[PDB]
């Protein structure tokens, strides 16, 4: 699992993005070659123990509509050192790096009843209140709850289920 | 699943242009910064055993050349350093001054005096790594080092290029005994080196005292690696001693090197490579610790007068030049089968075993003859002293053997009882203060005593004062002779009958 | 300005910027709740991250805390204010008296002094214990250790040195608890000011409930309140509680550090631990520093690695052992491995040499005897291998002696013996001039004339 | 051209890539100029694309990174046959006695596999040495290997040379002499004695010294003993001397663990027991010629029961364990009888009265052995006249063992001593039979023959 070699590829890339202001562009290019990545015939080449600069040229004929001079060039770094299976890690990091910079944020909201659009409006302008970031809100529908909403900000989680109230008084007996 | 020193910034540089520019290969920076051990980042020119130099006037010595990473180590206090300092890998190997002005002086490992007297008047810089003398270029080793004490000279003798170990214990004599060796050389043409491992400073002071007591310290260099100093500076010493004795050896002259705890070596080599992180061996050492001391002491040589005049451009002609080695170790409770001991031994050209239980029972100095061998033979010692000293080492072996078997068995043979109380008188004769080094013709007489059976009727605890009274008489009444002796080491049916008389009219005029 | 990136043990990550990451041995400060926490910087790792030991409880970090940098080292309370006074590793006052008024703080990490600024002396400062002088002579300025395994007296015996020593010793002096019981500091504290001699002694305590950070660094915090008592001219009596946790706190730091081990386990930079702090306990030309360690050696095994390297950094040793406190026999030093740079017939003359030597050929002659005396007996020996057997037996029990520190385990009253009397008793023994008594009547009696008195009494 | 780069120098491994279609294969030798000197490399292992891990046969000095590299397409090939004669090579086959170029007419590669099991040969042919214990208890054949097993300073150079004097004197035939982890004291001294000899102009000599790169040492055995099988398929009958085997695998052990083989018991290579056989199964006797090898080995520690002597051990047809103890007390040579064994030891090769001698004495020694523990706590006072006799016979046989060398009059004063097999049988039947107590123990001592002992003992 790649979750710990991926950030100084995401980190420097996103920086390198920044100061030249094409973020979403590089999103992009980065979304390109996760893809490529997953493929049947691609993911047995990457594989192989093939010198990296071959298979790196390989990769690169196969990437088309990349940035020869930035782009190509996270490639060749990425494949010297055998990383090429962290670009679908890479990507996620990249995006996570984004949100934060762009000081916005996306979080989950789950309940056995689809929420009426009241209630969305007034948990994102309380979540906004907790956040700093603005917030994207996503409809989750589960009949775990029972009753009552899950908010999911990630890690950081309310729960206002009432099997969650349940379960939490049957340890207090 | 790890990194590799692929760090932010450095990744950003690379993905602004991929082929960075040439820029030079001349320079670098530090990356880390841990236990004396630095990583570079670039140096993509720097040669594997090169020195780079380092801000201040600091060096390290690049010992990993891996994939975008130097390993180097600091020859000196690193803490100072730190993450993106610059450095540059320079042109040079190590190399140490050396020359005939460093005799009588305390140098560093880097040459640097450390003894307060000024600088140096050295004769030029040689390398501190370097190959021995070929196959083709030696030369047999046929002349003697006196070391002036009688069990040293008579049963194990050391030649001109000899390679002989010194081993025992803590506190069982090593030190002393080479550095008696050292002050024998005093009036003996011989060159002395004594470089010192990981001792602590005020013992190096104390010797350096004891050497300027006697005579001895303006004949001989000292290298000092104090337990301070960086575990490179401590590996690097012996090898700048020896660099050192090599400048008399390449010119015709001769020199001893006593390299001091070569194990307080081993261990330095060692903790450098486990701080670089090679794979560890038997005991943790590194596996290349056999090929350290190996090309240490296979420098020890005796040189045809060939090599020296190739060498010398032809400035010294007909003279063979000679390095001798004494290198000591340190046994824990005694256990050969330890790896950097079965090295040494395995390496030299003989072992002097020194005990801890005859150190105890009053025999100083403790060398074992049943265990302790010399392979260059009486080859290499004077003739008188090869005539009485090829008796001396079987009969001490016997008798220890004879000892055990008849105390316990707490019996008596006519033979066996002779042969016994003639093998405890020689082992008595053998005992030898400190800091009175005998020369030649002191020890063939008393061996000659010995021998003869001069001693058969002397009780056991009169062989000292008979030694002593001996040698005062002998001194006074036939000085030509000790004279003639000590200048040629010759052996007739003159001197025999010379020393015969000597020995009666001594005992019968004498008294002890 | 730093942030904890993470938490390993007592071993502690911190990500700063890259133009103002700290040096080596730069102190670094947290907020652990309520606490303040110093770090001190061991490594610099790539990306401006650097690697540290905490000087305190690891308990209660997360990942994020803000870290301060502050821009030197660990720097502590030095001079005659700190006289009379128990310290933290980082110089604070542990005694419940008011704050230190220092003039002046030393950081603990400095440069060993020059071979040029070195000195030597032959001067014998006696100590009362018989055995410790006559076997290992020990001189004013020099390094004395006592090894020994758990529970064999080495601490006790540095307590009469300190009885015995403070007789002769106007000056100043320095002790520095490493990694052991916090009972015996109290104890000895509280004996200190009882006697009103505590008006001399500087007290640095690091005691084994604390962690790995603070018992590897308190050792280089009493090495610099001895330093500057040396530094003034003076001369200085330091006293170590347990050199060898000091090895043994770098040995559990090692691996989180992310070293690979050697040996039997150890840091693989021991030596060098070791030696950098031994050169620079050591006398100069303006003033000397005598000091006593306690050297704990593990498993009875006195091959390991951290007490061999440790002989070598020495003048005495004095070597303790468990057979011959199982006798009874205290204190419990083994003549045939105690020994002395200073037994020399220059230093001591010429009959404190022969006794010596004396003693131990006879020891000696002893141990080669018992294999025999264990398989077949006494009866079988030789008629003066008996006597050899004899008088090595009574030099055994002459060698003991009463402690005036150990009337509360005895209860016998103590005894001094000085240098003209301990030698004129062992030569006799030698000589044979008092073989007629039995051994009992030499066992923990003072001097020879204590020994016929007890045979009077049987 | 040049088709690799280094990428890597640690120690004396050097990481060596090339295009991936243009691999060299494992042995095959890559050359480098390091400064001003060409420096041979030899491949090991083939990992990843493209990249070869290499062994320098050189010094590591002065190596950087980036340097082009040639791939020299076979292994390291040496000269053979009569040009090599009277001169001194190196592993590479290079001449280190400075009388010039080797003038050859044919080159062979140090690696190639063993003869095959059709063409192996079974013969018996007894050889003399002129050494009592060596003749006695391990008679040589010829054709087979001769195992001198010892710890340091027991006798092993000083065997080898009294069996040089013997063997290659009468042998009318070459002789190749692999000095392995040899010291450079001890090479000068052997080939200044076979030039005053005047015999090594039918001596060829290979020398791979201790201070060589572990590379050096590591393959100077197998180019001597390429030297020899060039002879041998020429149809001759030679001698083969290797002055140590133990530094060959201690090489092997320094290398194996850069090379990242994961190590084995007692901090040796995994392949110790593959690389060992690779090496002795090649140093045989065909039906086209015969190779008679004598080789030293080194036991660490004396302790004859680590990896390295226990290998070891299986290859070799007469086997000699010298032994520290015996040569403690002062007698030589040192050879323990009852550890000492050859396979020629057959009464119907060597014949009854052979046979029943050499077994006898061990078999009185081994029953000295016993009695000598517990004679320690009885005397003799408590022992039996049945233990007084064979004690008796026992301590005198030892004694009678003991030779002086023609090599080591230089250590003794006496001259060397020569003992026919015949006789030297004739002598232990006679301590065995005749029983001649009659003469003190030392008439039995460092005499020689069994005339010269009974003159010995009536001069005292
Ligand atoms: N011939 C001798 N007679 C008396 N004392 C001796 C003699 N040789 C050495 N000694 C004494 O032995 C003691 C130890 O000396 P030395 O330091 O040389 O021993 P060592 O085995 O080299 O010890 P270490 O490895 O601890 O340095 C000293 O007190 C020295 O005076
Ligand atoms: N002179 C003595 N007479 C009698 N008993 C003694 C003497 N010296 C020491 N002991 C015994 O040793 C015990 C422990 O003493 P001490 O603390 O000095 O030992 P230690 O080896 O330093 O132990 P540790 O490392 O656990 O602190 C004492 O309580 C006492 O029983
Ligand atoms: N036959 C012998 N006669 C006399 N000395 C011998 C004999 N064999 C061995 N030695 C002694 O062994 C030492 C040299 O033996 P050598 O064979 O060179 O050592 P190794 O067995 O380690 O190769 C010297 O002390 C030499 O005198
Ligand atoms: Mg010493
Ligand atoms: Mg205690
Ligand atoms: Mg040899």
């Amino acid at each position: 699992e790649f979750i710990t070699v991926a950030r100084p590829y995401a980190k420097a890339a996103f920086d390198f993005a920044v100061e030249h202001q094409s973020v979403e562009r590089w999103q992009d290019m980065l979304a390109f070659a996760a893809e490529v990545t997953k493929n049947e015939q691609m993911a047995e080449l990457l594989s192989g123990a093939l010198a990296p600069e071959t298979l790196a040229e390989s990769f690169i004929a196969v990437a088309g509509e990349q940035l020869d001079e930035n782009g190509q060039n996270l490639i060749r770094v990425m494949a010297e050192n055998g990383r090429l299976n962290a670009l679908p890690d890479v990507l996620e990091q990249f995006i996570h790096l984004r949100a934060v910079s762009e000081a916005t944020a996306e979080v989950d909201v789950i309940s056995a009843a689809a929420l009426s659009e009241q209630q969305l409006a007034k948990i994102s302008a309380a979540m906004e209140k907790r956040l700093s970031r603005k917030v994207k809100l996503n409809a989750k529908i589960d009949k775990s709850v029972m009753a009552g909403v899950i908010i999911r900000a990630g890690d950081m989680v309310i729960d206002g289920s009432v099997r969650g109230r349940l379960e939490r008084l049957a340890d207090v007996l | 699943q790890l990194n590799s020193t692929e760090i932010s910034e450095l990744i950003k540089q690379r993905i602004a242009q991929f082929n960075v520019v040439s820029e030079a290969h001349n320079e670098g920076t530090i990356v880390s910064v841990s236990d004396g051990v630095i990583r570079i980042h670039g140096l993509a020119d720097a040669m594997q055993g090169e020195m780079i130099s380092l801000p201040g006037n600091r060096y390290a010595i690049a010992l990993n050349l891996e994939r975008d990473s130097v390993g180097a180590v600091v020859m000196g206090p690193y803490a100072d350093l730190a993450e993106g300092m610059k450095v540059k890998a320079t042109g040079r190997i190590l190399e140490v001054p050396v020359g005939r002005g460093l005799l009588g002086r305390v140098v560093n490992t880097l040459g640097a005096p450390i003894d307060g007297k000024g600088p140096l008047d050295h004769d030029g810089f040689s390398a501190v790594e370097a190959i021995a003398p070929g196959v083709i270029e030696r030369q047999s080793v046929d002349q003697p080092v006196q070391t002036g004490y009688k069990a040293v000279d008579s049963m194990i003798p050391i030649g001109r290029g000899q390679r002989e170990l010194i081993i025992g214990d803590r506190q069982t004599g090593k030190t002393a005994l080479a550095i008696d060796a050292i002050i024998n050389q005093r009036d003996s043409g011989i060159k002395a080196i004594y470089v010192a491992i990981g001792q602590k400073a005020s013992t190096i002071s104390n010797v350096v005292r004891k050497l300027e007591e006697h005579g001895a310290l303006a004949n001989t260099i000292v290298v000092v690696a104090t337990a301070s100093e960086s575990a490179a500076l401590q590996y690097l010493a012996p090898y700048a001693g020896a660099a050192m004795g090599e400048y008399f050896r390449d010119r015709g002259e001769d020199a001893l090197i006593i390299y001091d705890d070569l194990s307080k070596q081993a261990v330095a080599y060692r903790q450098i490579s486990l701080l670089l992180r090679r794979p560890p061996g038997r005991e943790a050492f590194p596996g290349d610790v056999f090929y350290l001391h190996s090309r240490l002491l296979e420098r020890a040589a005796r040189v045809n007068a060939e090599y020296v005049e190739a060498f010398t451009k032809g400035e010294v002609k007909g003279k063979t030049g000679s390095l001798t080695a004494l290198p000591i170790i340190e046994t824990q409770a005694g256990d050969v089968s330890a790896f950097v001991p079965t090295n040494v031994i395995s390496i030299t050209d003989g072992q002097i075993f020194l005990e801890t239980n005859l150190f105890n029972a009053g025999i100083r100095p403790a060398v074992n003859p049943g265990i302790s061998v010399s392979r260059v033979g009486g080859a290499a010692q004077t003739k008188i002293m090869k005539k009485l000293s090829g008796g001396i080492r079987t009969a001490l072996a016997q008798y220890r053997e004879l000892a055990a078997f008849s105390q316990f068995a707490s019996d008596l043979d006519d033979a066996t009882r002779k042969q016994l109380d003639h093998g405890q008188k020689v082992t008595e004769l053998l005992k030898q203060k400190q800091y009175a080094p005998m020369s030649v013709a002191q020890q063939s007489l008393v061996l000659f005593a010995a021998e003869r059976g001069y001693l058969a009727d002397v009780e056991l605890s009169k062989i000292g004062s008979f030694e002593a009274a001996l040698l005062a008489y002998v001194d006074r009444d036939h000085a030509p002779l000790m004279q003639e002796i000590n200048q040629t080491g010759g052996y007739n049916d003159e001197i025999e009958g010379k020393l015969k008389g000597i020995l009666d009219s001594f005992k019968a005029t004498q008294s002890w | 300005t730093g942030k904890i990136v993470q938490v390993i043990g007592a071993v502690v990550d911190v990500e700063f910027p890259q133009d103002a990451v700290p040096r080596v041995y730069d102190a670094l400060e947290v907020q652990n709740g309520n606490e303040r926490l110093v770090l001190e910087v061991q490594q610099q790792l790539g990306g401006g991250i650097v690697r540290t030991i905490a000087m305190g409880s690891s308990d209660g970090l997360r990942r994020g805390l803000d870290v301060k940098d502050l821009e030197h080292p660990i720097e502590v309370p030095v001079g005659k204010a700190t006289l009379g006074r128990i310290m933290n590793v980082l110089g604070e006052p542990v005694d419940m008296k008011g704050e230190i008024g220092e003039e002046e703080r030393w950081a603990i990490h400095r440069a060993a002094p020059s071979y040029e600024e070195l000195s030597n002396s032959q001067e014998l400062l006696e100590t009362g214990i018989k055995v410790i002088d006559l076997m290992a002579p020990f001189a004013k300025g020099g390094k004395v250790g006592l090894f020994g395994g758990a529970g064999v007296g080495k601490t006790v015996n540095m307590m009469e040195l300190i009885r015995n020593i403070a007789i002769e010793h106007s000056g100043y002096s320095v002790f520095a608890g490493v990694g052991e019981r916090t009972r015996e500091g109290n104890d000895f504290y509280h004996e200190m000011t009882d006697s009103n001699v505590i008006d001399k002694v500087s007290l640095v305590y690091g005691q084994m409930n604390e962690p790995p950070g603070n018992r590897l660094r308190v050792a280089l915090t009493g090495l610099t309140m001895a330093e500057k008592f040396r530094d003034e001219g003076r001369d200085v009596l330091l006293f170590v509680d347990n050199i060898y946790r000091y090895t043994l706190a770098g040995t559990e730091v090692s691996a989180l550090l992310g070293r690979m081990p050697s040996a039997v386990g150890y840091q693989p930079t021991l030596a060098e631990e070791m030696g950098v702090l031994q050169e620079r306990i050591t006398s100069t030309k303006t003033g000397s520093i005598t000091s006593v360690q306690a050297v704990y050696v593990p498993a009875d095994d006195l091959t390991d690695p951290s007490p061999a390297t440790t002989f070598a950094h020495l003048d005495a040793t004095v070597v303790l052992s468990r057979q011959i406190a199982s006798l009874g026999i205290y204190p419990a030093v083994d003549p045939l491995d105690s020994t002395s740079r200073q037994l020399d017939p220059l230093v001591v003359g010429q009959e404190h040499y022969d006794t010596a030597r004396g003693v131990q050929s006879i020891l000696q002659r002893y141990q080669e005897l018992k294999d025999i005396i264990a398989i077949l007996g006494m009866d079988e020996l030789s008629e003066e291998d008996k006597l050899v057997v004899a008088r090595a037996r009574k030099i055994q029990r002459f060698l003991s002696q009463p402690f005036f520190v150990a009337e509360v385990f005895t209860g016998s009253p103590g005894k001094y013996v000085s240098l003209k009397d301990t030698i004129r008793g062992f030569k006799g023994i030698m000589e044979g001039e008092y073989d007629h008594l039995p051994e009992q009547a030499f066992y923990m009696v003072g001097s020879i004339e204590e020994a016929v008195e007890k045979a009077k009494k049987l």
